[PDB]
């Protein structure tokens, strides 16, 4: 997009370093490639490489497409040992998001700290006239243009080009993460009615660049999160070393009315206070936690309390966030072994976390209450790594009403913001920031998982279940002053390619 | 013995924040606030005047002060005292593995915990956990330089009164001092029933009064982040204000500060795999000394059969028993790599 | 010798001062202040003369007669008040006995043995007397007691069996160091500062108030802010919903820790520090080219240990008073 008519900003040489590593649209060349590749060969090991291009040329720079990948398992925990070069399988409704809506070409190299200077010549982008991709895909044929520095720069002999043709034939299908042993985040959810699935969410540097670049104008939504330290996470972290900006609401909490008025089986739970929760839920947003955390909380509650009454079937849930405060605290680990004999702390990561005060009203199938000796000892103490508890002078308001409108005046808390979603076309980021500044008490949480693999199975899973690989969905969360109970009451549905908590 | 490829235990104690309130002599409660403050210090470092052993720094360049910026919190003028409210919940998740890749170490370690709690009761670990809630070790340095402080708690499940300790610097010095009040016995035994039974629970809500001097300073916890703002505080939003909290993983380290059985054993430590200290930093029970957790867990096969006989040595075996039990209460991810 | 992580923490903790007017009714109101804009002459030397020499042609005779406006925060004693009362509290603790962080356990036992040898061969009398003579004579009322009629100080110590301690008419009576020692309980409140420093977890707490009889509509001078327009902005608070000026928290601590007169020329006391900074004269004493900074003495601890284990008062006693009065306030001694 920056052609030869304005290729010289005349400040210094940061333009080539900016345009090599992908967070931004690229520059187009036609025949002026000798300005780049006389620096490019001299990047490793300016009109000097013309008798020594042919050294460090056997397999070293060629092997760095095998370590190049589409999705990054080292975010935000760098000891992962993977490579993932497979986009997706399925399509979505338009109000949800994934790494499928935006073009897959910003892929890079994340393997090593000493081989940072070896990711050249095969990982960058050229953008001749459109259909912008990397160099390894468009260089698999015999008849190819722009080969002037093959017929002229005589240091490059014709003995290893065919190896580069035959080595990069099929690489779009190889996935190999090994769970024995690493630091891989792994999760379980009921996809069918009985057969659970142990999936595993990962991060896309392409989605990271999309969500990265636009916010430089809008510093009102800036959340700088410096990570592990830029040595081994990957050069996509070296490109924006320090900033790593992400999405947040841009406004604090406010004062609503909970209600203006004054099925059944409504189980009422007030005054849940969660200290030390997880605010960095998605790879890209900073704010309220996931909705799969609330789903996992509710499913763990019913899988506790179905000892006697195995008909409980909470099947849906409404959430009412009464108070939300989010700030920076960090987290101290505990000096685990570095491998040989030395005891010292691991790498330093920066952390957002939150104190959430909220009340739930479940819509079960069991006709009455359970106990008050054994209601409190049936509820988990955990919500997205936090500590989630109820005050013991407040156990009296747990009950089972038989209609919705009588449940609202039995909450002694009285500030609302019930949670629904915004089901309109938001297929990029720009139609989100052009969708936020009207009321700007609005949130962009985690809504579900778009899968990648089939699934299949391989040994060291959670509990023998089947291990798929997935990515997150970055849908929008809005609020209701509160009347129809089906714009509320989220529920988990499976569409054979994704998982989304939907309001029925 | 060999540990499996994955192995982890969920934790068994989980506390909350310690939110501060100030009370006025007409008995009304308001949250406590703080402010930033910039301040003129001196050139006092050693890198400013030395390089390795020699000097780089003139006598009028050491005499020019420098600005910093701190947060600052104190007790407002004309107040009675400070209230501090807190919650904790003892449960039973020290007996079920959360994740295991095998069946032999599963049955081995569950029969280890049943043989333990049959032959040696839970009275030592519960009377160690409980007298860190009843003297206020969850108030680092706030208890120092104060006139007096008092603790009350409401247990659950309970019928009767609120349990109350008063004037803890004076008369609750030691073990017998806790042991001979009215109802130490019921609150110890309910922790014991929480640990012993499957899927049980025992909750306590604690609140303290702290009686500080005039415009005394309050010392909450600080943030972890690698211009000039040193001393940032961790805050919350409480009923319209932004107030200091004193930690959420910090108070758990106050409760679990019980490790006293290590090869020199001067003062109690926070429990962990390696015996890490941080003031006068070093790691005794080093993993080459054979007394870390990953050695006792390997010797647990021997420790199965030694709790089938009659007389334990009571020094070198039950201290390993208490240490292994305390780390099972603490938490897991024992994946050896 | 400087083991790359070493730290102490303070053993003397003071607090904000607070100001109240008393009326002839004896009711007490918080002292307040307010900003005001005023008109000054152009009395610089830089709008008239250039740098290094000849005066400017742009500063004419009717540009130097223009007048510029400024804002100051102004504070005075109201008309009809009786006097001012100022209150604060100090707290002598025992935190000098052991270092708070010490990487190598070899210099740690050296420092512990040094503190114990200093405790047992020299008293705690000299440092405790030098600290207590600054609290009960109004050194902490920085330049308020200058241009006043009298000021009186009242102490409430803890722990204490008896009465409040009273120093009255401090300009007339309490002029010297002997004038304290013939108060009827001077030697009973030094001993509690002594046993505060001597015991493993000892403690002493003083609560101090002082009355100031300033003249009519007199000026009151509180501490100021570090602003990087308004000149003379005050440090404030909120007492009884009002806004009141304070006079410092760290400024009060700097007021009772000026005991250093052991330096080479040795004329008048100054703030205990590492490199001996004087504030009027903007040079320093105790410079690292004179061998009298704190680090050149901290790297002689074994020589001091062997000389305290058998002392004449030429400079060795003075250098260890300096080392101990710099551990009572101390902080990081790391060098990265």
């Amino acid at each position: 997009l920056k052609e030869l008519i304005a290729s010289n900003p005349d400040d210094l040489t940061t333009e080539l370093k900016r345009a090599f590593r992908p967070l931004t649209p690229h520059i187009a060349i036609d025949g002026n490639e000798l300005d780049a590749l006389t620096i490019l060969v001299n990047l490793t090991d300016a009109k000097c490489k013309q008798k020594l291009r042919d050294e460090k040329w056997w397999a070293s720079c060629i092997n760095c497409v095998n370590y190049r990948q589409s999705h990054n398992p080292k975010f935000p925990d760098i000891r992962s040992e993977g490579v993932i070069r497979t986009q997706a399988l399925g399509e979505l409704p338009s109000f949800l998001l994934s790494s499928s809506k935006i073009p897959p070409y910003h892929w890079s190299y994340s393997h090593d700290s000493k081989y940072v200077n070896k990711s050249a010549f095969l990982t960058n982008e050229f953008c001749w006239d459109g259909e912008i991709s990397c160099l390894g895909e468009l260089l698999k044929d015999a008849d190819h243009p722009l080969w002037n520095t093959l017929k002229k720069l005589g240091c490059s002999q014709k003995t290893c080009k065919a190896m580069a043709k035959q080595l990069a034939d099929i690489t779009l299908t190889t996935i190999n993460v090994t769970l024995a042993p690493n630091y891989l985040t792994q999760i379980s959810l009921p996809d069918s009615d009985t057969s659970y699935i142990s999936l595993s969410p990962v991060a896309s540097l392409s989605m990271q660049s999309h969500f990265h670049q636009r916010l430089q104008d809008e510093n009102r939504h800036s959340a700088i999160t410096r990570f592990s330290r830029t040595t081994n996470m990957g050069v996509t972290a070296m490109t924006c070393g320090g900033a790593f900006r992400m999405l947040k609401s841009g406004a604090k909490f406010s004062s609503p009315p909970h209600h203006r008025l004054n099925n059944g089986s409504f189980l009422v739970l007030p005054n849940i206070r969660v200290c030390g929760a997880t605010a960095l839920s998605s790879p890209v947003t900073v704010g309220i936690p996931s909705l799969t955390a609330f789903f996992g909380f509710v499913h763990a509650f019913e899988r506790n309390i179905n000892r006697t009454t195995s008909s409980f079937r909470v099947e849906s849930f409404a959430i009412c966030v009464h108070q939300l405060h989010v700030e920076k605290r960090g987290l101290t680990a505990e000096f685990v072994e570095k491998g040989d004999g030395t005891i010292s702390a691991p790498a330093t990561r920066d952390d957002w976390q939150c104190d959430v005060v909220f009340s739930l009203i479940l819509n079960t199938n069991f006709a009455q209450h359970i106990d008050q000796d054994t209601l409190v000892t049936s509820l988990p103490k955990r919500l997205a790594r936090g500590s989630a508890k109820i005050a013991i002078d407040d156990f009296k308001h747990i009950n089972s009403f038989s209609t919705l409108e009588t449940a609202i005046e039995s909450l002694p808390i009285e500030a609302g913001r019930w949670l629904s979603l915004y089901a309109q076309s938001n297929n990029n980021l720009s139609d989100l920031l052009a969708a936020m500044t009207e009321d700007h008490q609005l949130m962009a949480s985690c809504v579900g998982y778009h899968l990648l693999e089939e699934p299949k199975d391989k040994p060291n899973s959670l509990r023998g279940y089947k291990h798929a690989i997935a990515e997150c969905i970055i849908g929008l969360i809005n609020s209701i002053t509160f009347t129809d109970p089906n714009t509320i009451f989220w529920s988990l549905k499976n569409y054979q390619n994704y998982l989304v908590v939907q309001p029925r | 013995m060999k540990l499996p490829t994955n192995l982890a235990y969920e934790r068994s104690i989980d506390p909350s924040d310690v939110c501060f309130f100030v009370v006025w002599p007409d008995d009304r409660k308001t949250p406590l606030t703080y402010n930033s403050r910039t301040l003129l210090g001196q050139m006092e470092a050693a890198s400013l005047a030395y390089d390795v052993s020699g000097q780089p720094a003139t006598a009028e360049a050491l005499a020019q002060g420098n600005p910093h910026q701190v947060d600052f919190c104190h007790v407002p003028y004309g107040a009675s005292h400070i209230e501090c409210s807190f919650s904790v919940s003892f449960s039973s998740e020290l007996r079920q593995p959360y994740k295991c890749n095998s069946s032999k170490v599963k049955q081995t370690l569950v029969q280890l915990v049943e043989l333990y709690e049959t032959k040696i009761g839970w009275t030592e670990l519960a009377t160690r956990y409980l007298m860190n809630i009843c003297n206020g070790k969850w108030l680092w340095k706030n208890t120092r330089k104060a006139y007096c402080w008092n603790i009350v708690l409401t247990p659950w499940p309970w019928n009767g009164e609120k349990v109350g300790f008063e004037d803890i610097r004076t008369n609750y010095t030691s073990r017998q001092d806790f042991k001979n009040n009215k109802n130490w016995s019921a609150i110890v035994e309910m922790i014991k029933t929480a640990f012993s039974s499957t899927d049980g629970l025992a909750i306590f809500e604690v609140r303290a009064t702290l009686h500080l001097p005039t415009n005394a300073m309050v010392r909450p916890s600080q943030v972890f982040t690698e211009t000039q703002n040193s001393r940032v505080f961790q805050s919350t939003t409480i009923d319209g204000e932004r107030s200091p909290i004193l930690g959420a993983f910090k108070t758990g380290a106050a409760i679990a500060t019980i490790d006293d059985w290590y090869p020199e054993a001067t003062e109690p430590l926070r429990v962990g795999r390696f015996g890490v200290h941080r003031e006068d930093v070093t790691c005794y029970r080093h993993p080459s000394t054979g007394k870390d957790f990953f050695s006792i867990l390997q010797q647990a096969e021997h420790y199965i059969e030694v709790l089938s006989a009659n007389k334990t040595p009571a020094q070198e075996t039950i201290n390993d028993m208490h240490f292994l039990m305390a780390n099972l209460i603490k938490g897991g991810m024992f994946q050896h790599k």
